[PDB]
RNA sequence: GCGUAAAGCGCACGCAGGCGGUUUGUUAAGUCAGAUGUGAAAUCCCCGGGCUCAACCUGGGAACUGCAUCUGAUACUGGCAAGCUUGAGUCUCGUAGAGGGGGGUAGAAUUCCAGGUGUAGCGGUGAAAUGCGUAGAGAUCUGGAGGAAUACCGGUGGCGAAGGCGGCCCCCUGGACGAAGACUGACGCUCAGGUGCGAAAGCGUGGGGAGCAAACAGGAUUAGAUACCCUGGUAGUCCACGCCGUAAACGAUGUCGACUUGGAGGUUGUGCCCUUGAGGCGUGGCUUCCGGAGCUAACGCGUUAAGUCGACCGCCUGGGGAG
RNA sequence: CUCCU
């Protein structure tokens, strides 16, 4: 009757918007999709990678309750945005208290700087924080014991877009995004930042506060054109970007995420590098004037014909090594720009 | 163009009151000083003719506001014309 | 009442401007069913199931959604009724005199298959003969004890299956479904205003209806 | 019948003409009803009769769709009188806008001229040549002159009846829109003839002439090339005053008014509330797209209709000859 | 060439 009218402004009064009440219960678990029902229209496809804590492996069977979130409304088909920025809420809280404590304690351990401030992991998430934070004074914890523990005291956050420096070790010691744009500047600042979508030339990793980041298809990773960036990273991931760029006008913050492998092919080039190290390798493609020895994570073109035996000319790889096999081959060369190491194989006992 | 005094004398002159403001009598005397400042604008730059429009448009305006008062009362369309001043 | 499922109201704004009747736009710019009107024409469809069942007549379970798979063969073999549920193939009803034939390949395959020769070609013609009738099992077998045209046509989502309803009425079934916001409420005679795309939803209508058939077998 | 088949004036104003919101009273002109006179006879039609039947002749009627007069009816239309406010119009506040006319000014660039540095090419093409350059070109710098158009903003954005209107500032000036009231009281819509405005080209008079560019010259291309391409280059493009009065003047859709499911946007006002946050709910105007019924020969149109209707106007009647 | 939902 009247009744159901009640009835509605009843529901309506026992339940809002964000994910604030813990109201899903898990009704289906399958690898890889969980589901929930908070009293909304459908059932959420989770993933499950939204519910697995800090080691990989899940926490919640059938009937469990956690909220998700919300003011997004039907795709298609479908209800929700996912239960973990629930979490985040909650994190926002425990951080407001000690604030609002006047201080927050909890364990915050503090190995290094992306962006000039040690990075802080709390519970399951990791956050980064401002130079200053991660220590009281200059103490630096690049002495201290790798990842310890202490807590987190609040240096500075930035209170609209997320960052925030927290104080590793010394228990004792107790319009809007755009005029000032010279805060994540100066070159190279890295920032960790939650991917929205990937357009098929981008990724659109865009967190500190109202902004837009690209990292659109050239960098990624340490393969140019093939990539794909729906393989390579993820959908709604945090992550290691830096800004590389920020353009005044046209509004267009054009970060980078190749600043990373980078650095494994930079030490296969030194680790290797040295001088003349012997490495096994696997030969993947002979194309004609050499072998393309690939082991080594990403390491690209190797071994020329010239060397491979003692004759120069007259050889063909094909002949004389193999499709697919792990061979002697030593470096003899590594060229810093233009990405070229030179292996050989002559250097083996036959003169 | 037509300023707020000039035509609160015009209506207070034409009309019963400073209320009486849509009368015949005033729609007419507010059409026709206004035409009579517009002589002087089209007297000099004699090519503005998105505003000639203007004035034909409230030529035309007045003269059926006239032959309303001409078809209504006579007596009254005789003092309005000869206490305004026109018919050719 | 919304009453163990919640069947509520939906999309946003792609609403069907036919049902008008069954509208209340909500503040989060969602449209909520009238559910105290939901419940007289259940009840109005119930009456007509009992009686065509009560008849010893065939119904026919439709819906797909991709989430109410498993409810219709779950919630419909209960009973002694049939289904559709994985692909809807276009002319089961109004072309089943062709279809018949291919009912006849799934029965008269799987009797060949479970003792004959389902080993004594080759492993290959074990590897083609089973993956026909795998693709014909989730395709004719809810529809393969049928034997005849259905009575009735229960659907679960008339815009999502707005090609069965035609399909029927073509001929002269009586079909119904349960409508969504943005469906057509058209061709179906007993419109059910509600939720299609909930599975505590599609538990309960057709937990229901599953009632009123096997309770209506008298 | 008139988006594309033939067919909506290029767009307006506007006299005669046509049409007209709503209430009351009067009139009875239109309208309706009856009656009388008349509407010749023959002919048509009906029911009969006579020629042996029929054709034919003929009795009686009906009809002669009308006109005039008298008597009434007064719902509608019209005439007259008195109103009413919804249609229309006026006033008080603002609002946005490449709306128009006149005047002034700014920066970049192109061209030329004078000077400096400097020397062997420049320019151009699909390739080339004609052309310019050792008389110092092209480039680079400084200065000056003159003309024209206003990058970015620039927005299936804005304004205008249409044509159309883009730097910035001033002066004179038209229209639209909305909120709250007041005022007049049908003053309205359309409009043959008429009058006005009307891109570009062109014509006349007088200026001005950077860049571009018909004609024209030359080089190519080609079988030919009165062309496309290149190098030059005069009318014209610009201004002031007159004329011309046409365009694929196009939404190929006359104007005005009413009604009839939705969605996504743009732009421009405004009201309320927690402006407490670029927030939420409504409300007017103009406009873009997609689609519903309905319509259409289909394509498509689809609340800004090509849907359902009403008022007035223009136009079409096979193709060519022929606008 | 790379600024979307």
């Amino acid at each position: 009757e009247s009744f159901a009218q009640l009835f509605e402004e009843s529901l309506k009064e026992i339940e809002t918007r964000p994910g604030s009440i813990v109201r899903g219960v898990v009704v289906a678990i399958d690898k890889d999709v969980v589901l929930v029902d908070a009293g909304l229209k459908s059932e959420s496809a989770i993933p499950a990678e939204q519910f697995k804590n800090a080691q990989g492996e899940l926490e919640i069977q059938v009937g469990d309750e956690v909220d998700v979130a919300l003011d997004a409304v039907e795709d298609g088909f479908g209800e929700t945005l996912l239960s973990r920025e629930k979490a985040k809420r909650h994190e926002a809280w425990i951080t407001l208290e000690k604030a609002y404590e006047d201080a927050e304690t909890v364990t915050g351990v503090i190995n290094g700087k992306v962006k000039g401030g040690f990075t802080v992991e709390l519970n399951g998430i990791r956050a980064f924080l401002p130079g200053s934070l991660v220590d009281v004074r200059p103490v630096r914890d690049t002495l201290h014991l790798e990842g310890k523990e202490l807590e987190f005291k609040v240096i500075k956050l930035d209170q609209k877009r997320n960052n925030v420096v927290v104080s590793r070790r010394a228990v004792i010691e107790s319009e809007d995004p755009w005029v000032a744009i010279a805060k994540r500047y100066p070159e190279g600042t890295k920032l960790t930042g939650r991917v929205t979508n990937l357009t098929d030339y981008g990724c659109f990793v865009e967190i500190e506060e109202g902004v837009e980041g690209l990292v659109h298809v050239s960098e990624m990773d340490w393969t140019n054109k093939n990539i794909h960036p729906s393989k390579v990273v993820n959908v709604g991931d945090v992550v290691e970007v830096m800004v590389l760029d920020i353009d005044e006008e046209r509004r267009r913050i054009s970060l980078g995420l190749k600043q990373c492998k980078a650095n494994p092919w930079q030490q296969f080039a030194e680790t290797h590098n040295k001088g003349d190290r012997v490495e096994g390798k696997i030969k993947s493609i002979t194309d004609f004037g050499i072998f393309i020895g690939l082991d080594g994570g990403i390491d690209g073109l190797v071994h020329l014909s010239d060397i491979s035996w003692n004759v120069a000319g007259e050889e063909a790889v094909r002949e004389y090594k193999k499709g697919d096999e792990i061979a002697a081959v030593v470096l003899q060369v590594d060229a810093e720009r233009e990405r070229i190491s030179l292996g050989v194989k002559q250097l083996a006992e036959d003169p | 163009s037509l300023s707020t005094e000039a035509t609160a004398k015009i209506v207070s002159e034409f009309g019963r009151d400073a209320n009486d403001t849509g009368s015949t009598e005033v729609q007419v005397a507010l059409l026709t000083a206004q035409i009579n400042h517009l002589q002087g604008h089209f007297a000099e730059h004699k090519k503005d003719h998105h505003s000639r429009r203007g004035l034909l448009r409230m030529v035309s305006q007045r003269r059926k506001l006239l032959d309303y008062l001409k078809r209504k009362d006579v007596a009254r369309y005789t003092q309005l014309i000869e206490r305004l001043g026109l018919r050719r | 009442m919304l009453k163990a499922g919640v069947h509520f109201g939906h999309q946003t704004r792609y609403w069907n401007p036919k049902m008008k009747p069954f509208i209340f736009g909500a503040r989060n710019k969602v449209h909520i069913i009238n559910l105290e009107k939901t419940v007289p024409m259940f009840n109005e469809a119930l009456a007509e199931l009992n009686k065509i069942a009560s008849r010893k007549g065939k119904i026919l379970f439709v819906g797909t959604k991709r989430a109410a798979s498993e409810a219709v063969k779950d919630a419909a073999l209960s009973c002694d009724q049939f289904f559709v549920n994985h692909r809807w193939l276009g002319g089961m009803l109004t072309n089943w005199k062709t279809v018949r034939q291919s009912i006849k390949r799934l029965k008269d395959l799987e009797t060949q298959s479970q003792d004959g020769t389902f080993d004594k070609l080759t492993k290959k013609e074990a590897l083609m003969r089973t993956r026909e009738l795998e693709k014909l099992e989730n395709s004719l077998g809810g529809i393969k004890d049928m034997g005849g045209l259905p009575d009735a046509l229960f659907v679960i989502d008339a815009d999502h299956e707005h090609i069965a309803i035609k399909e029927a009425n073509n001929l002269g079934i009586p079909v119904f479904a349960i409508v969504d916001t943005n469906s057509d409420p058209d061709g179906v005679d007993f419109v059910i205003p509600g939720n299609d795309d909930a599975i505590r939803a599609v538990t309960l209508y057709l937990g229901a209806v599953a009632a009123t058939v096997r309770e209506g077998r008298s």
